RNA sequence: AGAACCUUACCUGGUCUUGACAUCCACGGAAGUUUUCAGAGAUGAGAAUGUGCCUUCGGGAACCGUGAGACAGGUGCUGCAUGGCUGUCGUCAGCUCGUGUUGUGAAAUGUUGGGUUAAGUCCCGCAACGAGCGCAACCCUUAUCCUUUGUUGCCAGCGGUCCGGCCGGGAACUCAAAGGAGACUGCCAGUGAUAAACUGGAGGAAGGUGGGGAUGACGUCAAGUCAUCAUGGCCCUUACGACCAGGGCUACACACGUGCUACAAUGGCGCAUACAAAGAGAAGCGACCUCGCGAGAGCAAGCGGACCUCAUAAAGUGCGUCGUAGUCCGGAUUGGAGUCUGCAACUCGACUCCAUGAAGUCGGAAUCGCUAGUAAUCGUGGAUCAGAAUGCCACGGUGAAUACGU
């Protein structure tokens, strides 16, 4: 297994982002580059736009997902099935 | 066995080069003091190095490079002063750097 | 083609016995380069079978070497729309090796609980003649003894046959025009 | 070869002392073993996002003569295409072709 | 279009180095990138003269420029202003300061780059190369030497095709060791793009130019060499 | 005549130094016992081997310094180290062990790893089409 | 040659246009460094340390932010538009320069024959004469071995003594870096047209240019690089430039090229047991240390590497043990915990280690290197090197069948 070590992160990014979005609880979902960010107990409610390289993606913060960062809830890669290969496209 | 007292060390990429440069120092030890001894080969080192041969592609053909590097120890079991003045005073080489620091 | 005479190596006696007859042996027992191994193989056969007959370590190992030793071969060399076959009788440095290669590539088979008694076992049998490498010699004689119709592109090769004072017949070896 | 990588590298040394010198032994100080009911404090290691062009990692360095990236050799600062020019024609003490 | 390179394998018997300096491995990319930029931006204030070679040298605390030549007066210049200047700047690029001298000139008229400018000034300057590749050849052998290879390219002509052609006279051997043999392959340019020769040059299979050193190590230094052999 | 003639005892690049002398029929390795050199070892039949070819266990006290190669080799050198000291005892001595082998000097010398190469002669694999 | 971002070309998102980087001008700031806050970071705003250089004492350069130009910048396009460079054939054993002669000339001749070879090597010989290129050689290296040194090297003997050169001491001895020695079909014999040369003899490590490398003809193939770089033609230059960030090739329906290790018992299990070479360690590694199952942790003498350390070198050996059952071979996966380099380990990073435990029993079509220190096989170190080697480079362990014949 792989691990954060032995550090303090709270990101600076999400901490700014996090002030002024706590302070309304809530409002429209913050424009997040942040893929390196772990999700935290202060972005409890929050929804959070994480770009995934094309496009952000929104992810729902919530109780179940901070064990986990941003950049699991958001995809990357594309996996065409074999049921019959992917004829479309994904956005 | 001995113990080293001092360590006085040649360093040089060409051969013939230090082999000179201590038979000289060793030559100034004897006219410029009185407790020399004749220079222990000690063991030389080499640098191995790979490249292309083309610019583009031809895995098979490649080329490899080598540099060597031959050290000196002389090994003078007691320097005079005088013997340390005139080896420092003497140099002018490029192809050996002469080392006289210890650590 | 080759434009002189090239030589052979020479094997040097054994560090643990001393003699060449086993460092050729222990050769061919080698897996993965390891001689040092087939050295403790052939010691350990070896004193195996010293306990089936006390009058020499070497008994059942000599009489093997001469009992499975294949005396011809048949060779190959492919002319055109056909491969054929084309007999040689063997020099003796393969003789030798061939009957040194069957006792150990039965030996590996045996399945025995030890491979210095799986070669013992099958230098017991193929002493007597009676083991899996007597097979392995009827098999190549008999091709040996088959095969003698065959030509190297014949219907020509037998006018320039016999302008070069060759026969009027065809010569079942390789590399003449026959 | 491409200018883009190599003035990634020139903007990045200015930017390793500016940023990096100070967090330089922050790692054993504020986060490892010694960190351990010390220091540990999220306000100081939320600062080493500057840095973060300027971290370790990312001190490939590269040729020095171009800043040309990839099949970089640090013992000349050089890579295998421009030792192989200098090589050829002896501008590099004691490197010749190999034998023996 | 084949071969390692014919003087890079001479390197270390009877050829010298470009460069001799050493710098205990952690500082020999620091050193051989200034030694680049020494060769570089010093050759572009000597334009003007010509020169065979270069050659740059680091005794402690000095930098040693030797320079070769087609004369010993092309560098130094008008009153010396000239090889101070030349000076000043090698100094400004080295970690230390600098010493420059002229060499002894020895057969500058069969040396390795200055045979070359003479031969590229011809196709430099669009003559009809006739009759150039065969008077080229006969003042190389009419001057020295014991034989030449030219092969010259760069679409002969104003070409639009690959167009080589080439010259060989005498001997010119390709896979010796042994004595300094000059080679050297030129980069020039001219209206319709970059031209190129390509010049081995054979002066002989004995040169004395650079030559192993006096002694063996047994005849060497002090007179009384054997030891005590123990005994502190 | 000296006080102990010497064998060089050369096998692929590692040389046993072995030093013969009148005696009562002793063994010394690296200045110690067999079972502290070759510890549980096959090596320990080997340097016996050389001794018992030419029928001289109970006639040769020996001195025996090795260095260097893999354990089972450095007593297959002492085992050429034994038969290249042995040379005096009669003028034929040395005639007859060069013709057996035990004198001669392993020919083969090292071929170094080759530019381009996967080892010294090993070109690579390609199916390339 | 060591792909989270970097790298990176690709793609998208923020943000400016002399611009990442140089000279030159305009305007604020010295650059350098430390610091709060907004902002994803870029960037911007403010703060404190410093106030250098020159001076029309205004003010500027330096360098940074801003702006405009000349201009810098381009993995920008074209490899029948190029230069520089290298690959194929092939170790083919041939190819060419100078010159004559024979034909009207294109072109022959030599460069073809007999004998022989690594060889245009060498005996014989014709219109081929004269001569060079490849090969042959000098060359480095190795092997004994001649030679000098005598340590961080060695130690028949001698001392403290675990019998380690650590040390009192000792030179019988490798041994290391350096001059290099020896081997030439020259000797002798057989063969071969005298003969090159093949083989045998003998001393020596070794007889067949001693082993190994260097080593590659003119040059078609229009082979390939504008992405090392030179560079004309020739286009953008608020960008085919730049800062900052994230994402990718490491995707998955698969096939294929290669290498690794395996499919056993020649082995593996447990316990005991042995010796390497070579090189890396100046920015770095590092004994003992105390913690830790290990990795690692935090301290640190010490070092300059023939002293200390990477490193327990492994395979191999000892003993007892195992039977085709995918096991007693093989140990992949995956859960879980400890650890690491870095703001940051999610797809895409490393290491230790606990538990369970699969495929695969030598494989169709396909498919390659090798003549002997090779091939095969086993481990090591280094080059690169943030973090990662099955690979490359070299090294040492252990080390094969045969080369009749064309």
């Amino acid at each position: 297994p792989r691990s954060l070590k032995k550090g303090p992160f709270i990101d600076l990014h999400l901490l700014k982002k996090v002030e002024k979005a706590v302070e309304s609880g809530d409002k429209k979902p913050l424009r997040t580059w942040s893929r390196r960010s772990t999700i935290f107990p202060n972005m409890i409610g929050l929804t959070i736009a994480v770009h995934n390289g094309r496009q952000h993606v929104p992810v729902f913060v919530t109780d179940e997902m901070v064990g986990h960062k941003l950049g699991e809830f958001a995809p990357t890669r594309t996996y065409r099935g074999h049921a019959a290969d992917k004829k479309a496209k994904k956005k | 066995m001995q113990n080293q007292r001092i360590r006085i060390r040649l360093k040089a990429f060409d051969h013939r080069l230090i082999d000179q440069a201590t038979a000289e120092i060793v030559e100034t030890a004897k006219r410029t003091g009185a407790q020399v001894r004749g220079p222990i080969p000690l063991p030389t080192r080499k640098e191995r190095f790979t490249v292309l041969i083309s610019p583009h592609v031809n895995k098979d053909a490649r080329d490899q490079y080598e540099i060597r590097t031959h050290l000196r120890l002389v090994d003078i079991v007691e320097p005079t002063e005088k013997t340390v003045d005139a080896l420092m005073r003497l140099d002018l080489a490029a192809g050996v750097d002469v080392q006289i620091s210890l650590g | 083609p080759r434009r002189r005479v090239i030589g052979q190596r020479k094997i040097l006696p054994d560090p643990k016995f001393g003699s060449e007859l086993l460092a050729k042996f222990v050769n061919i027992l080698m897996v993965d380069g390891k001689k040092s191994t087939a050295e403790s193989i052939v010691y350990s056969a070896l004193e195996t079978l010293a306990q089936r007959s006390g009058k020499s370590e070497l008994e059942a190992f000599e009489v093997a070497l001469e009992n499975v030793r294949p005396t011809v071969e048949v060779k190959s060399r492919r002319v055109g729309g056909s491969t054929y076959q084309v007999p040689v009788e063997v020099r003796p440095v393969r003789r030798n090796a061939l009957a040194m290669r069957w006792i150990v590539e039965a030996a590996r088979k045996r399945g025995d609980k030890s491979m210095a008694l799986r070669l013992a076992n099958e230098l017991s049998d193929a002493a007597e003649n009676k083991g899996t490498a007597v097979k392995k010699r009827e098999d190549v004689h008999r091709m040996a003894e088959a095969n003698k119709a065959f030509a190297h592109y014949r219907w020509l090769s037998l006018r320039s046959f016999s302008h070069q004072a060759g026969a009027s017949s065809k010569q079942p070896a390789l590399g003449y025009l026959n | 070869a491409k200018q883009s990588m190599k003035a990634r590298e020139v903007k990045r040394v200015a930017l390793a002392d500016k940023y990096f010198a100070k967090r330089a032994e922050l790692k054993a100080i504020i986060s490892d073993v010694n960190a351990s009911d010390e220091d540990r404090w999220n306000a100081v290691l939320k600062l080493q996002t500057l840095p973060r062009d300027s971290s370790p990692s990312r001190q490939r360095n590269r040729c020095r003569q171009t800043g040309r990236p990839h099949g970089f050799l640090r013992k000349f600062g050089l890579s295998r295409i421009k030792v192989r020019e200098a090589a050829m024609r002896g501008e590099i003490p004691g490197l010749k072709k190999a034998s023996w | 279009g084949q071969k390692v390179h014919p003087n890079g394998i001479r390197l270390g018997i009877v050829k010298p180095w470009n460069s001799t300096w050493f710098a205990n491995t952690k500082e020999f990319a620091d050193n051989l990138d200034s030694d680049f930029k020494v060769r570089q931006y010093l050759t572009k204030e000597l334009a003007k003269a010509s020169v065979s070679r270069i050659v740059i040298e680091r005794p402690a605390k000095s930098i040693r420029v030797t320079i070769h030549t087609a004369r010993p007066g092309i560098v130094i210049g008008k009153k010396g202003e000239d090889v101070e200047k030349l000076r000043k700047v090698v100094a400004d690029i080295a970690g230390v300061p600098a010493q420059i001298n002229i060499a002894e000139v020895r057969k500058p008229e069969l040396d390795a780059k200055l045979v070359a400018d003479s031969i590229t000034s011809q196709l430099e300057r669009r003559v009809m190369f006739r009759r150039a590749m065969k008077r080229a050849v006969q003042n190389a052998m009419r001057l020295g030497a014991k034989g030449i290879k030219v092969e010259v390219s760069g679409r002969l002509g104003g070409a639009e095709i690959a167009r080589t052609e080439w010259y060989r006279e005498g001997r010119v051997p390709l896979h010796t060791l042994r004595a300094d043999i000059d080679y050297n392959t030129s980069e020039a340019h001219t209206t319709y793009g970059v031209i190129g020769v390509k010049v081995w040059i054979f002066k002989g299979e004995i040169l004395g130019g650079m030559a192993a050193v006096e002694q063996p190590e047994k005849p060497a230094a002090q007179p009384k060499k054997q030891q005590r052999k123990g005994r502190k | 005549a000296e006080n102990q003639y010497y064998g060089t005892g050369r096998r692929k690049s590692s040389a046993a130094r072995v030093f013969i002398k009148p005696g009562n029929g002793k063994i010394v390795i690296n200045q110690r016992s067999l079972e502290q050199y070759f510890g549980r070892e096959t090596a320990r039949m080997v340097v016996r081997q050389p001794l018992e070819l030419v029928d001289m266990v109970e006639k040769l006290d020996l001195y025996i310094t090795v260095k260097g190669g893999g354990i089972s080799g450095q007593a297959g050198a002492i085992r050429h180290g034994i038969t290249r000291a042995l040379m005096e005892y009669d003028e034929s001595l040395r005639s007859e062990l060069r013709k057996a082998g035990f004198v001669t000097r392993d020919a083969r010398q090292v071929e170094r790893k080759k530019v381009g190469l996967r080892k010294a002669r090993r070109r690579p694999q390609f199916s390339k089409r």
